[PDB]
């Protein structure tokens, strides 16, 4: 427990820099405007709990990174007259939540499994690599254009800040971490 | 008599049943309905049949010399695809299926003028 | 340390019996399914792959007791066991001489149309038949002498009832060892310990344990098919020839090339005319399903087996899949040919020219073409066209037909043991699976199941001589299949029993339940 | 770099391969994934819903690709082409290709030809002295089977797009 209570201490320092990026419009000293947000994990290890190894071992690519993970919970309508709007937008916690049902929607799955791991191995290639299987794959699964982000339909990565970054890794590991009484 | 003649392909745009296109029976299950089996069959030459093998073809002066191809046993063998295609020709033929084999035919033909 | 009375080193020559297939994580460009390599890039089995196999036929034996199986493979669980025992190491293949890895074709065909299904094309590297590697195991006793169980795994070894690696229903990945030698030092006591570190240890006679048990084979069911072409028989070579466009299909074996009609194609047409049986006799049609479930119907699901794949049928998830119970070999022509001689016929480029001493060659008749093409035969096809006659543009096309090649009687294997297992036990429920079997192989023998390649176009058609059915340890009610056969009609199996087992197939066929449904 | 004569230089040598085997099998990835490249190096293309040649046509060719096992089997594949230039019906099958059977000759027969293709800068991947041209020599007809059998199933997978509007 006392290593899992630092990883949440240090998620909680993650989910809260939202705390600069929406903001109160013409705040000055900027103030962050109200933005409820989460950052998670799912350790799947035995031993070295380092947030920052654990966070770049899954950052391969110098212009990549497979995690979108500080995910914004507040209702897109709260949001929409804060500066850093279109930001939360793409990081809406409800992308991820519907993504995860793609994944779980179906006799039989409607992405099968013995894809996602296709894609999942090519995201760790480089971009164009990773593209590049997606291409062989994204006329094959109608679903996948729900998992595009380019708005082309042909890259599972979006631009953000400069980098590339995904949402589809996050709803693999998610996938069986959505789970409700309701 | 020219030695050749044709029978008819009659257009079969509106034909209707077995005669017509159909979704095919398939092979997963015997259907209650249709036929399965064997038929055996008693086939007798009337003119002399040729089964050339051109395998065992001899070449003079670019002129070509066939044997009768043979079997393991040193009988005649009759291959079952010469059979099938005769078979299959003549069914088209009195059943007016599609054509099995048009080339392509899509050039324009050329004459001489008189 | 871990006390141990007697370290034993247990050691041999492991033979390929069928071609092996360990799996890689896979693909490799070449195939689809690629083979396992160590770190230097050499083929090998993997003491995890090997260990397993061994640990699996062991709990078989011990009707899958945990209590025994732990005390030499060793545990996690329970606070007194802990590491295992028997050590299993990396062992590298030795492939034969001028021998290569093999790549072969699979197909699946669709069930409806009769013709391969989209998607379903695949290829498979094999390790030939004959590939050695070494037995690498060691035991640590911590009692005195050796346990007998794993006296009755080497006994198994020896005997071949192993089978490791992938594909094992479908032809591949049974191994026999030879040269068993064990040596043992008795590590508790100092002229013992020295051994391990100078004297290279005690030679025990492996005879005189071997003659201290009975080995005790499962029950299982060999069917021998003994068969001849009636129309040439082949399996297409994986793409067109020079000369000739459609060539058989060959393997290794050894020092000579055979031709093989593949286990995965012998199990294939069994496979889909017991599923016309099934579907036929419930008017159940396979037109609107997809190729995979296409295949998945009852009995042929315990007897052919099924694909993995979970389900939460009912809240519980279950897993679908299961092995299948029949297993199949590759069938190999009692003709060989040195590996340059065929591939002398590969390179062959004119069909009247150097083709036909490289036939004459192979078909081992150098100076007698006219019995040279007793055994292969070149033939010629065209298609005509149907309003000018003649030959169609461009397809003409020939087939190297082996007419006269002699095959070796087809091995089915049915593993009784397994089938049981599935069925909890119940031996009445043997009965509808024996039944189906039975009139799959009445087919055979009356020309109803074609093999190989162009079955409707003059190829593919046996005739069976003789099937022997020679069952181990059968329970009592099923010990008259214990035959040879030579009529089609089954007609050599007693009545009574012929009787009995139409008595409880037409109780399924009167409720085709999921018979291993308990 | 390693010595030549250094003790290490059959292990470096292992890791070398692994190192070059993955960066060809991921840059022939890429290079499939794009028609411009695909018609670059093959002279294959897509022309509506046609496929320059038929994909039967590719896979023929493709058939012949998984002999060239080394540089001496580059006979059997320029055998292949040579037989199919001849016959007319068939090498007029690859008319409406860029080049494409002379693109496939010369890249099964000039040595160069693959890895300017390819375009890895292998100096990251290797450690080896002179570990470049001895590694260049034997990886080259897998470099071969791996670019030709990346770039057709890139067109396929692309053939079924056009095919599928
Ligand atoms: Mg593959
Ligand atoms: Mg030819």
């Amino acid at each position: 427990f006392s290593v899992a209570y630092t990883l949440a201490e240090r998620l909680i320092k993650s989910a809260k820099e939202v705390k600069q990026k929406v903001t109160v419009t013409n705040s000055s000293p900027i103030t962050p405007f109200p933005c409820s947000a989460i950052d998670f994990h799912i350790l799947y290890d035995s031993s070295g709990i380092d947030f920052d190894r654990i966070r770049e071992k899954l950052r391969p690519e110098d212009n990549t990174e497979l995690y979108n993970r500080p995910y914004v919970v507040t209702a897109a309508e709260n949001l929409s007259q804060a500066q850093g709007y279109e930001w939360s937008q793409a990081h809406s916690l409800q992308t991820l939540a519907d993504r995860v049902s793609y994944l779980r929607s179906e006799g039989k799955s409607a992405l099968p499994s013995s894809q996602s791991h296709a894609l999942r191995t090519a995201l760790y290639l480089e971009k164009n690599e990773a593209d590049a299987q997606y291409s062989l794959i994204s006329q094959r699964y109608k679903i996948l254009k729900n998992f595009a982000e380019d708005g082309e339909n042909k890259s599972l990565f979006h631009l953000e800040n400069g980098k590339y970054v995904t949402r589809f890794l996050d709803a693999l590991d998610a996938k069986d971490f959505f789970a409700n009484a309701n | 008599h020219n030695p050749y003649n044709f029978v008819p392909a009659l257009p079969r745009d509106g034909i209707t049943g077995d005669l017509g296109d159909c979704a095919p029976a398939g092979h997963s299950y015997y259907h209650g309905d249709k036929y399965s089996g064997r038929i055996a069959v008693k086939l007798t030459t009337v003119t002399p049949l040729l089964i050339p093998d051109a395998s065992k073809e001899e070449i003079n002066n670019n002129h070509k010399t066939y044997p009768v191809r043979i079997g393991k046993d040193g009988k005649p063998y009759l291959p079952p695809t010469s059979i099938k295609g005769m078979l299959r020709s003549a069914y088209e033929a009195v059943t007016n299926s599609r054509l099995a084999v048009f080339e392509d035919h899509d050039s324009r033909l050329a004459y001489r003028m008189p | 340390a871990r006390k141990v009375t007697t370290r034993w080193k247990i050691t041999g020559t492991l033979i390929a019996e069928t071609p092996l297939h360990i799996g890689g994580v896979g693909g490799d460009a070449d195939t689809d399914l690629a083979l396992a390599v160590n770190g230097a890039g050499e083929y090998y089995v993997p003491g995890t792959s090997l260990a397993g196999a061994l640990r699996g036929w062991m709990t078989q034996l011990l009707n899958n007791d945990e209590s025994q199986i732990k005390d030499l493979w060793g545990d996690h669980l329970d606070a007194k066991r802990g590491a295992s025992f028997v050590i299993v190491d990396d062992a590298v293949i030795h492939i034969p001489n001028n021998a290569d890895v093999e790549i072969r074709e699979g197909v699946g065909i669709d069930r409806h149309f009769g013709t391969a299904a989209n998607g379903f094309k695949y290829s498979r590297a094999v390790i030939p038949k004959g590939s050695k590697f070494k037995l690498p195991l060691t035991f640590d006793s911590q009692d005195d002498g050796l346990p007998n169980a794993l006296i009755q795994l080497l006994c198994a070894l020896e005997a071949g009832d192993i089978r490791l690696g992938a594909a094992k229903t479908r032809g591949l990945g049974r191994i026999k060892l030879d040269d068993l030698k064990l040596k043992s030092f008795a590590l508790d006591k100092p002229e013992g310990i020295f051994s391990a570190l100078l004297d290279q240890g005690k030679k025990l006679d492996w005879n005189q344990l071997k003659a201290n048990v009975t080995y005790q084979s499962p029950p299982y069911l060999g069917i021998s098919i003994t068969w001849n072409p009636k129309d040439p028989v082949m399996v297409k070579a994986e793409g067109d020839g020079l000369a000739i466009d459609i060539l058989p299909l060959v393997s290794q074996v050894g020092s000579d090339v055979r031709f093989v009609i593949p286990g995965s194609s012998i199990k294939g047409i069994l496979r889909t005319q017991a599923e016309r049986i099934i579907r036929t006799i419930c008017q159940s049609n396979g037109s609107e399903k997809n190729f995979l479930e296409q295949l998945r119907i009852n009995l042929v699901n315990e007897l052919f087996g099924s694909a993995s794949l979970s389900q939460k049928q009912n809240g519980k998830d279950i897993d679908l899949g299961k092995i299948g119970a029949l297993a199949v070999n590759d069938c190999f022509s009692s003709l060989s040919m040195t590996p340059d001689q065929w591939k002398a016929v590969e390179n062959a480029t004119e069909m009247t020219g150097n083709l036909q001493p490289a036939l004459k060659q192979a078909t081992g008749y150098p100076n007698n073409i006219s019995q040279a093409y007793k055994v292969l035969q070149p033939a010629m096809h065209v298609a005509v066209d149907r309003w000018t006659g003649g030959a169609a543009e461009g397809m003409l096309y020939s087939v190297l037909e082996p007419i006269g090649v002699t095959w070796e009687p087809i091995q089915v294997h049915l593993d009784i043991a397994r089938l049981k297992n599935y069925y909890h036990g119940k031996e009445e429920k043997l009965k509808p699976a024996i039944a189906l079997l039975l009139l799959v192989l009445r087919d055979l023998a009356n020309k109803k199941i074609p093999v190989g390649y162009g079955t409707n176009r003059g190829m593919g058609t046996i005739t069976v001589s003789q099937i022997t059915l020679n069952g181990k340890a059968l329970p009592t009610e099923l010990e008259p299949l214990n035959k040879t056969m030579t009529c089609p009609n089954l007609t050599d199996l007693d009545e009574a029993f012929r009787q009995d087992l139409s008595t409880a197939w037409k109780e399924w066929i009167a409720d085709p339940i999921d018979l291993c449904q308990q | 770099p390693l010595p030549t004569n250094h003790p290490t230089q059959d292990y470096a040598r292992l890791i070398e391969k692994a190192a070059w085997r993955e960066a060809i099998q991921n840059k022939a990835l890429a290079l499939a994934s794009s028609r411009a490249k695909r018609e670059e190096i093959l002279g294959i293309k897509i022309m509506g819903k046609d496929s320059q040649p038929t994909m039967t046509q590719l896979g023929g060719f493709r058939s012949v690709l998984k002999r060239l096992h080394s540089r001496n089997n580059r006979d059997i594949v320029t055998g292949y082409l040579t037989a199919l230039e001849q016959v007319s019906n068939r090498k007029e099958k690859w008319s409406n290709t860029s080049q494409g059977l002379t693109k496939i000759r010369n890249l099964v027969t000039q040595e160069n030809l693959i890895w300017n293709h390819l375009d890895i800068d292998f100096s990251p991947l290797t450690i080896t002295q002179n570990g470049v041209n001895q590694l260049k020599s034997e990886l080259w007809a897998e470099a071969v089977r791996t670019l030709v059998d990346a770039i057709i199933r890139g067109h396929k997978r692309d053939l079924e797009k056009a095919q599928e509007n």
